[PDB]
């Protein structure tokens, strides 16, 4: 967010349409790794069960 | 003899040494080895968190430096 | 990408905002169709293990 | 007759026939059916790859035509 915001203060406003697709698509890639990061499960232990 | 010098090593050996290092470090201050809870880890982690937070605020200052500089006079 | 790029050189520049949401959502569908073929099993015969 | 004519057929029958065609085809050139590896397939696919690359470049050139035509002088 900072990397993008710093460009707007310069006035180049290169984003929008053609440019925005990169940060837009790039954002999904980061979320997709954390999902793989949380892998596994189904052990089924929890405070309400105990 | 064996074990001496700069030989090769593996990743399982690196954790093994750290396990013995913590256990002995605990024995010097608490004189017991039960280690039901391992407080050295937490106290260390607290420092790392401290250092990380300082750097995060610092970069925030760098971010504002480009957004609203002091050179915009007259 | 070629179909999209071809419209800009013609000067319509219809993309950006409202318009760009279509290829954006469309791009996810193609990726989703390919990844579905990947989940075929749970076994390993990788060179390192052989 | 049993197999004569132009009646219906199924998908499993289509691959089945093509398998016998490859096996009997290499039999004419290599005189053996061991078929450890099947190079006929590869030699065929290689042609398919060649033509596809040609069609891709051909289409790549048409895209360039819309991006920069002849009337743009001076």
């Amino acid at each position: 967010g900072g990397m993008v915001a710093m460009v707007f203060a310069s006035g180049s406003h290169v984003f929008g349409g053609i440019g925005s697709i990169f940060p837009l698509f790039m954002m999904v890639g980061i979320m997709m790794m954390m999902f793989r990061g949380m892998g596994g499960g189904q052990q089924q232990m929890s405070r309400p069960k105990l | 003899g064996s074990g001496y010098g700069l030989g090769l090593s593996t990743r399982t050996q690196v954790t093994g040494y750290q396990f013995l290092a913590r256990r002995t470090a605990m024995a010097l201050t608490r004189w017991r080895v039960r280690m039901e809870i391992e407080p050295g880890r937490r106290q260390t982690l607290a420092v790392v968190a401290s250092v990380s937070a300082a750097l995060v605020i610092c970069l925030g200052a760098l971010l504002w430096s480009f957004i609203s500089p002091s050179g915009q006079l007259n």
